[PDB]
């Protein structure tokens, strides 16, 4: 874990083109966005980083846009029920 | 008590390795609920997230990340 | 300025030096000797260049970590994108192109979608040399060239291993099963992980054949990776005597021709009594018959043995499981075990009839 | 047996004569050969004397 | 031996005598270990060649004294310690399969 | 003996 | 599939970094617009040396010889020998082996056989006294270039036994945020198949240039007598400047040829060394490539090394462009916070390198 | 789809090496082979490895006669003669 | 020819291995039994 | 250059037509051939059992 | 002339270094 950049995927979509699916007809190897938090070592930001999605095969990354934290921890003390969040 | 102090101070020593986990914004710790089919799990994940976030999370699916501390948040999956 | 000039890669390097103010040649560029002579007649330009253990290791690594932080405290798109990039806890979207149809079609959110970043080594294939072990609670022994599903790093993949032994560190020669209660070596064609990484191995991953027993079969670590292995199986050549004298004998059928015996001249043989010997010359008229000399007089009830070694190959077979591309996501079926194939197509297990042990009773040994 | 398993110091069983080569009875093994050889050697020793 | 303690924790460098052609020879069941307290490198035994494949490298070993009760035959006198644990698990229990070594 | 455990080779098509 | 380069520049560095990174490359247009276009014999024999060192790497030269395909493999080492051609000395082939040398299954014990020296290449004393200490403090501890016999050009006939025997995991992270104080300045003046007075003439010329700096000058002297002298007359001189508190060194060498005055060559190499001291900061202009290569294949940490203004050049930044072209890493040049000189401190975050060939 | 192409080829080679696995062994992959458990003179093509008892008798070539003759010449020009000496 | 070559390379391998094993045995003997006897010598003072 | 090692005072020199090869005669009863590019000796052939007074090349050859 | 430069060649030191009562 601490020499490997991994990530559990809590959100998944295909950002393919539905009229391209209407053209070719559902056989298409289609592109996919995978959203989640990442653990371990820092995963590099250049495209082309090889990645094993554990159960579907080996791929390489195409583009990474990091997003603001959907479930952040807020800045003796106690934890406010306002700040007990859930994602 | 000196022999006790030596033999207890010895078992603090471990293999010095790197950490590679940040201290500013660490990721949510992955909590995996593992059981044979027919015990706990769902009921347990529901009960823990209801106690933690005051929100009845009926019909779970996928990983569920909640904040459970001032700096410790954690991800529930089954 | 200079870093942007260096990594702005549509301008020539001399243009970078020009708007700031080739390696086959090892020694660098110097001036003319006359210019350098008038330059370094003086000397004063460079006269000022001239003139507990555990906590210690932890202090060294925390010193490196504070060096990491105080040298990361730099330009924002330099740190947060390109010089390290996305440390941990960053929430990202990550786009993969050419993902199979079956993932998006059969995406069931119960099954987790894990992704891990491969190192430079783990994209290479070839022979991985492990030392493994039948897991102590797995009942049946394991067999070479029977598939088992390994969990080696991020990948799970069914492979055909072949279990070896370095018999007192001389060969690396080939067993036919794993040992009962200890480690052997093994070699499988798969993706080359780094050495010293551990792995599990499983006979059966589906649920229709999940039975009542323990399902994890093998444990081990990876010893070495390579592109080739050189492992051997022993073949003995057996032949029988047909004309015995003192200290020499004529040996009948381990060869088919005098060319074959000529190929094998001088080799050391032995009987099953451990009487050592050497083959000397092929006889002329009976073809594979030869003349050997022994330590002393062998008998007519003996078998001579030429212990040779035949090379054996690992089978370059590799299918990853791809369980998430199924409509059921359990019930993954790969290559079957050899007993399962025999039970399927009803072939009886191969039985050499004179390989089976008996109850030998000695007659009393009396001499004249 | 200090650090040896009883499943490790098992009993390796010995093999019989091949059934094709069966008229020359009893494939003899190393204990039979040493019973042969030391008999021959003591008789040659007394013959030499 | 270790100073004031009875045992000492250590770091496995490399299995010495890994090319010895004799099974269960004292050269073969013989591990080099860096003690973590004072940093020095010592040499320790292991119970047999069979339990030699439970240590690999930087394994957080625990080692006690040896205690020879008589001048042995295939000995190498001049190795003082024996490995008694590996990664916090007793390797006699590992050798008789009572526990599994965690990583 | 040089060939025995090699796996590569330059492919000189010149 | 293949990272594509153009032209026959930096050829050894491209094949070396492809072997380190494990990435298949193509080098296209090897001098295609030329009268005898394609690969030359010395770089073809360098490809043969790469096939000797590695195992399972497939190199694929084209019909015309102007493009090469290198699909790398596992570094295995072993003992070998290399009969390199007369076009380049043994330094041209032992220089790119010092990168691949500590990252193999079996230790490097190679002996190269050919010409020892050249004007435009590395010598035995260059490789040893300059390039071994930077590896010696980047992490290796047992490395040795032995001369069994040496051969001056054109006939040569000298053999050089490169033996490295510390197989490290990865080089350590460098931290040289200083300019190292030069403690001494030593050297070696060699001559084969000529009179033994030329060595003392070279030494006297170098030390009469060096005499006005207030340090200590010491040049050792070797004439080579017998079969160890090789098949041709030759002589040359190599000076190093030695920082002894850290171990750093700055070198300069050359060789004489037909019609060369030894006092002239000695004072030329002395002034060339003093100019390397001027244009140097914690490395040399020729020790800088493998220094930043070991910094870029270190651990996954930040390693920082001081360099000066004049060490930046088209060679240095084409090195940096090739590094980023293969394994996608940048150097960060931050300037020092004091202004009597122009020195950057290059911080490189190393990739997560280990050697995965050494058996555990 | 592409996964269907890969699955067809994977199960093709799976069928191939499963009937290979249940097939009979080669002659070389069994111990205890006689002359008639294997094809005729198959050991000329095969290059087996075996240990041999003694070193063969040395072939006397021109190099060993040259070395022996200049040994004799050194002894005979230094008069290093191992003769008997008359009592 | 293969006879002579294989015999002499096996002899070379065995003579190298015996030297290597004897070297590591008596280096473990000398430079660690000195420390064993030093500990015994400074334990006899107690 | 300094060519050395003749071991008695040294008489007539000659330089070849290509200006590559010199001869060196002396009262040591032998003439030495030197290569002038590096000052390296080639032969030291012993002639002339009294003293070689003079030595001269041919016009166009190395004889 | 430099005959001492051959007299101070790798003989012993550079040869070893150029490889790195009564009654
Ligand atoms: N008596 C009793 N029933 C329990 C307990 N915990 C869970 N159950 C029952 O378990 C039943 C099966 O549903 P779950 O417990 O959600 O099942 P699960 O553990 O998620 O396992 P899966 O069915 O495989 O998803 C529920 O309807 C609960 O009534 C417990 O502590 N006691
Ligand atoms: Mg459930």
């Amino acid at each position: 874990r601490n020499e490997h950049p991994y990530m559990l995927a809590d959100r998944f979509t295909d950002l393919t083109h539905p009229e391209l699916i209407e053209t070719q007809g559902l056989q298409i190897d289609r592109k996919v966005a995978i959203y989640g938090y990442l653990h371990g070592t820092p995963l590099p930001s250049a495209p082309g980083t090889r990645v094993h999605i554990a159960g579907v095969g080996d791929f390489s990354v195409a583009q990474i846009e990091k997003l603001p934290d959907p479930c952040p921890t807020p800045f003796r003390k106690r934890l406010d029920d306002k700040d007990k969040l859930i994602y | 008590t000196m022999q006790r102090s030596s033999d207890v101070n010895e078992r603090k020593l471990h293999v010095p390795m790197v950490d590679r986990t940040p201290e500013d914004d660490p990721p949510p710790f992955i909590v995996a609920v593992v059981g044979p089919p027919g015990t706990g799990k769902t009921t347990l994940i529901r009960s823990l997230v209801r106690r933690m976030t005051k929100s009845t999370l009926n019909d779970i699916q996928g990983p569920i990340t909640v904040v459970s501390g001032k700096h410790r948040r954690l991800t529930f999956l089954e | 300025n200079i870093g942007k000039l260096i990594y702005m890669d549509n301008i020539s390097p001399e243009e970078c030096i020009r708007r700031w103010r080739d390696l086959e040649k090892f020694v660098p560029y110097f001036d003319t000797f006359e210019k350098l002579a008038k330059k370094w007649k003086s000397v004063d330009a460079i006269k000022e260049r001239f003139l507990t253990w555990y906590e210690l290791q932890k202090a060294k690594i925390s010193k490196q970590l504070e060096i990491n932080n105080i040298e990361y405290q730099e330009m924002t798109p330099e740190q947060r994108q390109r010089i390290e990039g996305f440390k941990a806890g960053s929430y990202v979207r990550i786009v993969f192109e050419k993902v199979p149809m079956e993932f998006v079609k059969n995406f069931n959110p119960k099954f987790p979608i894990v992704m891990g970043g491969l190192l430079p080594t783990e994209i290479k294939f070839g022979i991985v040399k492990a030392r493994l072990r039948r897991h102590r609670w797995h009942k049946k022994i394991l067999k070479t060239n029977d598939p088992l599903v390994l969990s080696l790093g991020w990948r799970r993949f069914q492979t055909l291993p072949i279990y070896t032994t370095t018999d007192s560190r001389t060969r690396t020669r080939m067993l036919k099963y794993t040992p009962e209660h200890t480690y052997c070596n093994a070699a499988f064609y798969g993706p080359l992980c780094s050495p010293n990484t551990p792995f599990c191995g499983v006979q059966i991953v589906a649920n229709s054949d999940t039975g009542n027993g323990f399902r994890i079969a093998a444990t081990g670590i990876v010893e070495e990776i390579d592109v080739n292995i050189e492992i051997v199986k022993k073949l003995k050549l057996v032949g029988f005597p047909y004309k015995i004298f003192k200290n020499t004998a004529f040996i009948k059928d381990m060869f088919s021709s005098a060319m074959e015996v000529a190929r094998f001249e001088g080799a050391q043989i032995k009987t099953v009594s451990g009487i050592r010997g050497e083959i000397k010359r092929a006889l002329s008229k009976p073809e594979g018959h030869y003349r050997a000399a022994f330590e002393d007089k062998i008998l007519m009830s003996d078998i001579v043995i030429l212990r040779s070694w035949y090379p054996v190959r690992v089978k370059k077979f590799y299918n990853p499981v791809t369980s998430l591309l199924l409509k059921e996501k359990t019930e993954w079926k790969g290559l079957r075990l050899t007993g399962q194939i025999r039970a399927a197509m009803n072939l009886e297990t191969p039985s050499n009839p004179d390989s089976a042990y008996h109850k030998i009773e000695r007659v009393e040994r009396h001499f004249n | 047996a200090k650090l040896v398993h009883d499943v490790q110091k098992k009993q390796h069983r010995e093999r019989s004569q091949l059934t094709s080569r069966s008229r020359y009875g009893f494939l003899e093994k190393h204990k039979d050969y040493v019973k042969r050889a030391q008999d021959f050697h003591r008789k040659q020793s007394t013959l030499k004397v | 031996p270790f100073g004031g303690s009875s045992h000492a924790k250590g770091i496995v460098l490399e299995k010495l005598g890994i090319e010895s052609k004799q099974p269960n020879s004292a050269i073969r069941k013989c591990v080099r270990v860096q003690l973590i307290k004072n940093g020095k490198k010592v040499t320790a035994f292991v119970p047999n060649d069979g339990c030699l494949n439970f240590v690999d490298e930087n394994d957080e070993v625990l080692l006690a004294g040896f205690g020879r009760k008589g001048k042995a035959k295939g000995d190498i006198p001049g190795v003082r310690f024996k490995v008694v644990k590996v990664s916090g698990v007793s390797l006699l229990a590992l050798w008789k399969e009572k526990k599994e070594k965690p990583r | 003996k040089m060939m025995k455990n090699k796996r590569g080779g330059v492919i000189d098509k010149r | 599939k293949y990272t594509t380069f153009q032209g026959s520049q930096n050829f050894r560095l491209r094949i070396v970094l492809a072997t380190l990174s494990g990435k298949p490359i193509k080098i296209e247009k090897i001098r295609s617009g030329d009268l005898n276009p394609g690969l030359k014999d010395y770089e073809v024999s360098f490809l043969r040396l790469i096939e000797s060192v590695t195992n399972g790497s497939v190199i694929e030269i084209s019909y015309t010889g102007t493009t090469v395909i290198y699909r790398p493999g596992i570094i295995v080492g072993g003992a070998s020998t290399h009969i390199c051609p007369s076009s380049k000395p043994v330094g041209y082939f032992v220089e790119p082996m010092l990168y691949l040398a500590p990252f193999s299954k079996k230790k490097f014990s190679i002996l190269f056989k050919g010409i020892t020296a050249s004007h435009n290449d590395a010598g035995i004393e260059a490789i040893k006294w300059g390039l071994m200490p930077v590896m010696e403090k980047f992490g290796v501890r047992e490395c040795a270039l032995h001369t069994l016999k040496r051969g001056s050009p054109p006939l040569g006939g000298g053999e050089v036994h490169l033996v490295v025997d510390s197989l490290i995991a990865q080089p350590i992270t460098m931290h040289e945020i200083d300019r190292p104080i030069i403690s001494s300045i030593t050297g070696v003046a060699y001559s084969t198949r000529v009179s033994p007075s030329l060595v003392n003439r070279m030494i006297d010329g170098a030390k009469k240039v060096l005499k006005n700096l207030q340090c200590e000058v010491n040049i050792t002297a070797d004439v080579w007598r017998g079969e160890n002298s090789g098949k041709s007359p030759g002589w040359g001189i190599t000076l190093v400047a030695q920082s002894k508190q850290k171990g750093w060194s700055y070198f300069a060498e050359d060789i004489g040829d037909a019609g060369s005055i030894p006092e002239e060559l000695g004072e030329k190499v002395a002034c060339q060394l003093l100019e390397e001291i001027s244009k140097s900061a914690a490395v040399g202009r020729n020790q800088l490539p493998l220094a930043i290569v070991y910094m870029v294949i270190g651990k996954e940490d930040i390693g920082r090394l001081r360099i000066n203004k004049e060490q930046i050049d088209e060679r240095f930044i084409i090195l940096l462009r090739d590094i980023k072209k293969i394994f996608n890493t940048e150097v960060f040049l931050k300037p020092v916070d004091e202004a009597d000189n122009e020195d950057m401190i290059a911080t490189i975050k190393g990739i997560g390198f280990t050697n995965t060939s050494k058996k555990i | 789809s592409s996964f269907e192409k890969q699955q067809i080829e994977i199960r093709k080679q799976i069928e191939q090496l499963e009937n290979e696995a249940v097939a009979e062994k080669k002659w070389s992959l069994k111990g205890e082979v006689k002359a008639k458990d294997r094809p005729e003179d198959a050991l000329l093509t095969e290059e087996l490895e075996f240990d041999r008892t003694a070193k063969p008798v040395p072939v006397i070539t021109s190099e060993v006669t040259e070395s022996l003759e200049d040994m004799i010449r050194r002894r005979i020009q230094d008069s290093n003669f191992d003769d008997l000496q008359r009592r | 020819f293969e006879a002579r070559q294989r015999i002499e390379e096996k002899n070379k391998e065995s003579s190298d291995y015996h030297a290597k094993m004897a070297h590591i045995v008596n280096t473990i003997n000398t430079e660690e039994g000195a420390e064993k006897n030093k500990y015994e010598r400074e334990r006899k003072l107690r | 250059l300094s060519l050395y090692g003749h071991k008695l005072p040294v008489l007539s020199i000659d330089i070849s037509f290509d200006s590559k090869m010199i001869i060196t005669s002396s009262a040591d009863k032998n003439i030495k051939i030197w290569g002038l590019d590096f000052g390296d000796c080639h032969k030291s052939l012993f002639a002339h059992q009294d003293s070689i007074m003079n030595v001269k090349f041919l016009p166009q050859s190395h004889n | 002339n430099g005959p001492s430069d051959v007299y101070v060649p790798p003989s012993k030191k550079t040869q070893k270094l150029l490889r790195s009562e009564n009654l």
